[PDB]
């Protein structure tokens, strides 16, 4: 039920109920998608030489 | 319109709620002059500046 | 929801523990009115009688 | 009286016997038709008992006496 | 109707035939087309009876011409209804098969001297078994395989008895007579009573003569004729959709009835014996499946692919008939609503809405309609209730006056879960309350559902008035301070009403009456906070409870004059002459009913929130952004915090500092920075307010109402005002890492994204914990009411002797719990004195209320005998003089009020918030330390050579102030019986070593230790000088691991230097880690160090669980000299020696833990030997009972006291007195040899046998302590033990016992429905018992 720092950007850490299912129900972030294999993904801007 | 308890602010640490209330004071704070200038019915080019 | 003009003070114990207070103006302008649609039905059968 | 019964618990000394002394006395006022001893001031059957216990006119010992004076005369009527 | 008791036995086959009404044969249930039952079915009318009345099935007999005949064409009975729940059925079985509760719970394998897997070898017909050896080569209970069974036929054929099947167990039980078995067992028990032979064999002897006294027969363990459940409790009803639905039992019979028919059809055709034995499998699968589905293997399932509900799951667990339909229920005359607050009421009045209260009193409205005669009939009144005449609102107004009503909120936390008000009708749709009782429920006004109840009977209509009106309990039974404390907003405006400042105009004027003191405020001439002398008029009871007057002026403000009109003439002015925060108001409330009665306080509390809210609204209190100010001495200090964390960022990369010590240094500077930023913000909210008045500038208290919120502590505290200003301290990832960079900025200047993300862990770790704790705790509260259910105050004064002496708890720190506040509400155990000698204040028993706590307070008493609940010795209960003051009312408890629930409640409730050297004395004092053995050092000062010594800091009188424990081998610089200075470290030694210091004086020699034989010589590398270094037990060589290396302290001759004052020699028999520094021949003196030996809610869960720890610090069986055993064949042993008795004993000790005593040291019995935590049972076996409970009530009270929750100790005392409800007996003479029995019954029988009947023919006893999982289970009653846990093993062990029940417990008097023998009913139940004396 704890939030790992790989949840960052893929699964929101606030939107959850406070009943007995508190650690289970989770929603995905704004810009997340589903990759061709099934893993999660999140966009990032690529810095090139600053 | 609505009166509520002012002793819920520090022990929920919701200083966001006090932060919200001031903007709505300004939100009609632009709107009332527009209503002051529409029924009194001055001009177009006075309004487009404002 | 709606916008409303809001104050902040204790009143004569009507905001004692998190209990909020209205006027009649928010009911006269009906800004907090909802509709509901329920459903009713009836069935007709044949019994052994 | 109305909201308290605290001065009456001195008149017995027990909390739970204060239940049963009014439980007997109010029961005869319901089905028997007995008359009260304290004036009503527009109250129901249960609360008029505790005023008489506050004035001490109803006690656990004395309640049987008014039955015993009745029981010694009720069998006297038939035989 | 009325019955005395309840009784179990085993059911005879003939007793099953008696109750039944017909033999079911065919498995039909309803004829498919016309919904009528069929003959001999599961609903057969010839067996069970009718559905209608006087109406037959074939329609032959009508019009009551045929009354007294069964209708022979259809067989239906004629007589009156309500019989479909009363009759039972029976069925005959072809082959008698085995029950399932006596197989794999086994009570036959115990009884037939065989393991259960070998008696299973018969019930699947894989193995034969032998009944009796006619020819004596074979014996009883011989397992033979199938081919070996045929070799038995080839040997003899007829002269032996061997079958295979469930018939054989029937024949096996018929064979043995129990008398020549049990009499042989007692003949066998006495010859060898070794331990595994002891307890195992008597468990048979517990059951074997029990069958003789129960009179039953053990052949009835196997059923031949199975009963049938009545047809109502397995109903088959047409549904609202026109289909049917059956319970699960009414097809499982169609498994048994069908597989019965396949057997009786088979045996008259005589199939071979691989088909026939397979048939007797499935009945034993099916007579299983009637009794239990999910027990013996894969369960039998229906079409839904889910397990079928058995007969066992009717009784098992919280889904069963116990906790869902018997103890709790549904009830009529009920309702619910959302709750809301209406503060216009008085204290005892509560709201009740209109169109709820019309249905809730519908029988009352009909009766008063038929009494006035406005309603002609009953149906007309139901016709008129929709007309809504105005008199209906009057008759309802007539009937609701002074008719009380109950308020509820699920879940019930403690005794204040339900109260009783008088209703006041409003026109809405919501329940209004009074605002002061929200804290009693722990209900907040955010959408609960409070429920109502209406008492019907005349007694309960008094019982609401007599016990549970809101006025008649203001004392919460946890602790004798009122729960009617001003909660959350009332403390705000009342704090505004008393305030000191020079700002208000007209200050210093004089007001004559407090009446006209209000007059200056109300027209608006000066503010309520301005200092003007007022004439005050108070009254005291300084005469014999008689009022006198006094009148004077006092220098105060004009606000405090207005509050004087509310205190009702019975308390001085000093209670409201102050700042008046929540620390003051609650103890003002305690002062009133102390002095004035009860009738003032309910009025005095009522006049608070009237004048409380009305001035707060005239005040007005707000909150703004610039109101909560961000200081200036934070970010420059953060600019210093960036000027030190960038420093050791560079020193980390150099390679000088480590990682973990660097982790201690940033948390040294950032976590203390929560306190460095604390002094900037408290300085910028206390005295930034400057309102000058007839001068240059001035200082006063704050005008922000944020400090004035915080110092009240309603919401907000010293830490809660900090996170509105700066960083909120520290954060922790719940996986286990605490971050080096927590928050720096604040709630007004924003949070960064990563700082927001890490602060989520502070929520979701904690937010999931509240629910889990709540779940655990409600399980715990259920497991506390169970073990303590029996206690009622039966007698007043048992008159037993002395018990516990009381001591304060203030060791280790300041004054924590004063002695007066524990002994308050208790009584004197004896005639106790004053320090003026022989000045007794008590004839052996007085109530110690606060008036007598004055006499204790003026002297210097710190030690008093208290009559506990442990020494109370009345039969089946406790007495009033051993329990003392009922804290919930405020006097001695009346005889008949319940105890064990009111202690099990008030332990359960606060558990929700439960889960979240160099010795310096403070002041001077006399030094009084006793039970010591110390010697003067070569330095000259006090050396601690005994483990029992600990310090005590004493005042000028004799009372204790501080105390600290000191271990062995320690050094002081001071002395005892003397005077010391303040701010002083009186004790100084190295604690990291456990030194091997020496009371002995003389030379030390290298004897009894040889290098290369006993130990090795690893000399000191630097200076060169070392000693024969004593190495560990296995780390040395095994050739001299047998020799205990004994350094011998020798003399000028070189002989055995003994202990000073005794003849016993002094040589240390050392295990390893004993590095001696001094060489051979170096003389030691008094105190020379030879060597050095260097170095939550689950807590309250286990301590009433009585769970044993993992390393028990075990104690000594007996005193005297102690030594070491064998050469650790797995573990070492301890040959200890008593002083004169039997010295044989030795046992396994894990020597790898550091021992305390050595092979030549002396000890007194009952002292700590190994190290670690300690098990309670060994404290029971070694100490008495008083030292056990005084350890427990010290232990569990500290877990609450750390969280600041005050519980009186009398609650936790009675649950250990119901923890000891059993005993194991030592000797014999009248009873069993050793087995367990109830320790209440022992003191009966030794007051019978070892009283004047004989000298001694009874027995002596031990005491046992048993955890709460089974201490309820072994009880003289059984239904209460059947009520909650392990529901199979409670019935069956009692089922063959032939037990009975006297209905002693109160829980069993709930499920019968009579009065409880407590509360009111204790006046009733003493009448019915004495009619049973002559009756
Ligand atoms: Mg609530
Ligand atoms: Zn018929
Ligand atoms: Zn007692």
């Amino acid at each position: 039920r704890d939030v790992h720092p790989t949840h960052y950007g893929r699964v929101c850490p606030i939107e959850t109920p406070e009943g007995p299912n508190i650690g289970l129900i989770n929603s995905l972030s704004v810009y997340a998608q589903t990759n061709e294999y099934g893993f999660l993904e999140t966009p990032y801007r690529k810095v090139t030489d600053g | 319109d609505i009166v509520l308890n002012p002793l819920g602010v520090p022990s929920r640490m919701n200083i966001g709620q006090i932060l919200e209330t001031h903007l709505g004071m300004a939100a009609k704070g632009i709107g009332d002059k527009i209503n002051a200038m529409l029924k009194q019915q001055q001009e177009v080019a006075k309004l487009r500046e404002f | 929801g709606q916008n409303m003009r809001v104050a902040f003070m204790p009143w004569n114990g009507y905001n004692f523990e998190d209990s909020i207070l209205v006027s009649e103006r928010v009911v006269q302008e009906d800004r907090f009115t909802t509709i509901h649609i329920q459903e009713l039905a009836c069935v007709s059968r044949d019994t052994k009688l | 009286a109305r909201v308290t019964v605290q001065d009456a618990v001195e008149k017995i000394g027990n909390r739970f016997d204060l239940v049963l002394v009014a439980a007997r006395r109010a029961r005869q006022m319901q089905v028997g038709g007995k008359d009260p001893l304290v004036p009503e001031e527009n109250d129901k059957t249960t609360v008029i008992a505790l005023r008489e216990i506050e004035e001490g006119l109803i006690n656990n010992q004395i309640l049987d006496v008014r039955e015993r004076q009745e029981q010694q005369e009720q069998e006297a009527a038939e035989l | 109707e009325e019955f005395d008791a309840i009784k179990i036995a085993l059911a005879s086959p003939d007793m099953i035939r008696s109750w039944s009404f017909g033999e079911v044969k065919k498995p039909e249930t309803i004829n498919y087309r016309t919904f009528k039952p069929e003959r001999d079915g599961l609903f057969c009318a010839r067996i069970f009876g009718p559905v209608k009345d006087y109406e037959c099935l074939c329609g032959k007999y009508k019009r009551l011409k045929h009354r007294g005949v069964i209708c022979e064409k259809c067989g239906v009975e004629v007589t009156q209804t309500k019989v479909r729940r009363e009759r039972m059925g029976h069925i005959e079985l072809a082959s008698p098969t085995a029950h399932i509760w006596f197989l794999k719970s086994s009570r036959i394998g115990l009884l037939l001297d065989m393991p259960l897997r070998d008696i299973e070898r018969v019930l699947y017909f894989e193995s034969y078994v032998v009944i009796e050896g006619g020819m004596t080569n074979l014996e009883r209970q011989q397992i033979l395989t199938e081919e070996q069974y045929l070799d038995a036929l080839e040997e003899f054929g007829d002269e032996f008895d061997a079958k295979m099947g469930a018939e054989a167990i029937q024949a096996l039980l018929k064979s043995m007579d129990l008398e020549q078995e049990c009499e042989q067992l007692r003949e066998e028990l006495n010859e060898t009573n070794s331990e595994t032979k002891r307890k195992k064999l008597t468990k048979r002897i517990k059951l074997l003569e029990a069958f003789v006294q129960s009179g039953n027969k053990p052949e009835w363990m196997i059923l031949t004729v199975l009963p049938v459940l009545p047809p109502d409790l397995r109903p088959l009803v047409p549904l609202d959709g026109g289909r049917f639905a059956t319970s699960d039992l009414n097809d499982l019979y169609r498994r048994v009835i069908n597989r019965n028919n396949r057997l009786k059809r088979l045996l008259d055709l005589a199939a071979p014996d691989i088909i026939v034995r397979n048939e007797k499998r499935m009945l034993q699968e099916a007579v299983d499946a009637l009794l239990d589905n999910g027990r013996r293997g894969r369960a039998i399932t229906g079409s839904n692919k889910r397990p079928l509900k058995s007969l066992a799951d009717m009784i098992k667990g919280k889904q069963g008939r116990f906790r869902q339909n018997l103890l709790g229920k549904r009830v009529d005359y009920s309702g619910r609503s959302v709750i809301t607050v209406g503060p216009y009421l008085r204290l005892h009045q509560c709201g009740l809405p209109k169109k709820m209260a019309l249905e809730l009193f519908k029988p009352f409205i009909y009766g008063k309609l038929e009494l006035r005669g406005l309603a002609t009939t009953i149906k007309a009144a139901k016709k008129m209730v929709e007309r809504e005449e105005a008199v209906v609102w009057d008759i309802l107004d007539e009937v609701i006056r002074e008719h009380p009503v109950l308020l509820n909120r699920a879940p019930t936390l403690h005794r204040l879960g339900i109260q009783a008000f008088e209703p006041v009708l409003i026109e809405g749709k919501a329940i209004q309350l009074h605002p002061l009782v929200c804290a009693a429920y722990n209900a907040d006004f955010d959408g609960d559902q409070m429920a109502v109840h209406v008492p019907l009977t005349l007694e309960a209509q008094l019982e609401a008035r007599a016990l549970m009106m809101s006025t008649n309990n203001i004392l919460s039974p946890a602790n004798g301070e009122p729960i009617i404390v001003p909660s959350q907003d009332v403390v705000l405006g009342l704090y505004y009403m008393t305030r000191d400042c020079v700002n208000a105009k007209g200050e210093g004027m004089v007001l004559t009456g407090p009446k006209e003191a209000e007059r200056l405020y109300r027209s608006g001439l000066a503010s309520l906070h301005a200092r003007v002398k007022v004439r005050i008029t108070e009254y005291e009871k300084d005469a014999n409870g008689e009022l006198v007057a006094k009148t004077s002026l006092k220098d105060t403000t004009v606000g405090r004059a207005i509050l004087w009109m509310i205190v009702p003439k019975g308390l001085p002015y000093s209670i409201v002459n102050q700042a008046l925060g929540k620390k003051a108001i609650s103890k003002m409330l305690n002062t009133c009913y102390r002095i004035l009665g009860l009738k003032p306080t309910v009025i005095f509390a009522d006049q608070i929130m009237y004048t409380g809210f009305a001035y707060a609204a005239r005040s007005g209190a707000s909150v703004g952004i610039d109101d909560m100010v961000i200081p200036e001495k934070k970010h420059e200090i953060i600019s210093e915090a960036e000027a030190e964390v960038a420093e050791i960022q560079e020193q980390f990369q150099s390679g000088l500092v480590t990682a973990g010590e660097r982790y201690n240094k940033v948390i040294d500077i950032w976590a203390a920075a929560n306190d460095r930023v604390s002094k900037a913000m408290m300085d910028n909210l206390q005295t930034e307010t400057v309102i000058n008045r007839d001068g240059q500038e001035e200082k006063q208290v704050s005008f922000n109402s944020i400090y004035m919120m915080a110092d009240s502590g309603a919401r907000g505290s010293a830490a809660q005002i900090r996170q509105l200003a700066g960083m909120r301290g520290l954060m922790a990832k719940p996986d286990g890492s605490i971050i080096e960079t927590p928050i720096t900025a604040n709630f007004r200047e924003g949070l960064n994204v990563l700082q927001y993300f890490i602060s989520t862990h502070g929520a979701r770790k904690g937010l999931a914990d509240t629910a889990l704790k709540t779940a655990n705790s409600g399980y715990l509260t259920r497991r506390l009411v169970d073990v303590a259910q029996d206690l009622v105050v039966t007698e007043d004064d048992c008159g037993t002797h002395e018990g516990i002496m009381m001591t304060p708890v203030i060791e280790g720190g300041d004054v924590k719990e004063p002695l007066r506040d524990r002994v308050l509400g208790r009584v004197t155990a004896e005639d106790v004195l004053k320090p003026g000698t022989a000045d007794i204040l008590v004839p052996r028993n007085t109530l110690l209320h606060e008036q007598w706590c004055d006499l204790l307070e003026e002297n210097s008493v710190d030690a008093v005998k208290v009559r506990s609940v442990v020494s109370c010795d009345t039969d089946f209960g406790v007495c009033a003089h051993c329990y003392g003051r009922d804290l919930a009312r405020g006097h001695i408890i009346n005889k008949g009020e319940a105890i064990g629930v009111i202690a099990a409640q008030s332990i359960g409730e606060p558990g929700t918030q439960l889960t979240m050297s160099s010795i310096q004395v403070k002041n001077k004092g006399s030094i009084k330390l006793s039970n010591v053995k110390s010697v003067v050092n070569s330095s000259g000062k006090l050396v601690i050579t005994s483990r029992n010594t600990e310090l005590k800091l004493i005042d000028e009188f004799g009372r204790t102030k501080e105390s600290y424990k000191v271990p062995y081998g320690a050094v002081l610089a001071k002395g005892d019986g003397e005077q010391v200075a303040g701010g002083e470290t009186v004790a100084n030694w190295d604690p990291h070593t456990m030194p091997v210091i020496t009371e002995v004086s003389g030379f030390v020699r290298f004897t009894d230790m040889i290098d290369g034989q006993t130990i090795t010589r690893q000399t000191d590398e630097l200076t060169g000088l070392s000693s024969l270094v004593v190495l560990d037990s296995a780390e040395r060589t095994a050739g001299g691991k047998d020799l205990r290396p004994a350094l011998k302290i020798v003399d000028a001759q070189g002989n055995d230097v003994l202990i000073p004052g005794t003849d016993m020699p002094a040589q240390y028999f050392l295990p390893g880690k004993a590095i001696v520094q001094l060489e051979d021949g170096v003389q030691i003196s008094s105190g020379d160090t030879l060597a050095r030996i260097p170095q939550g809610l689950p807590r309250v869960a286990d301590l009433f669980e009585a769970r044993r720890p993992k390393e028990p610090a075990i104690l000594a069986e007996i005193s005297g000299i102690v030594s070491f055993g064998k050469e650790t064949k797995g573990k070492r042993r301890l040959v200890i020696t008593p002083v004169d008795g039997s010295d044989p004993y030795e046992e396994m000790i894990p020597k790898w833990r550091q021992l305390n005593v050595f092979e030549g040291e002396r000890v007194e019995r009952g002292d700590v030997i190994s190290d670690g935590p300690e098990a309670p049972h060994d404290i029971l076996r070694l100490r008495g009972v008083h030292a056990v409970t005084r350890y427990i009530v010290n232990e569990v009270q500290d877990v609450y006291r750390l969280q600041g929750v005050k519980i009186n100790d009398k609650h936790i005392e009675v649950i250990v007195r119901q923890m000891l409800r059993k005993a194991t007996i030592v000797n014999a003479g009248s009873s069993d040899f050793l087995e367990g029995e109830q320790v209440e019954y022992s003191r009966v029988k030794i007051a019978n046998r070892e009283l004047e009947a004989n000298g001694k023919v009874g027995a002596t006893y031990s005491r046992d302590l048993l955890g709460i999982t089974k201490a309820s289970l072994a009880t003289e009653s059984f239904i209460s033990a059947a009520s909650f846990q392990e529901t199979t093993r409670v019935l069956t062990e009692a089922a063959v016992a032939g037990k009975r029940d006297e209905l002693r417990g109160l829980k069993e008097n709930v499920i019968v429905g009579r009065l409880i023998p407590a509360g009111t009913g204790y006046a009733y139940h003493q009448d019915r018992m004495r009619r049973r004396a002559a009756g």
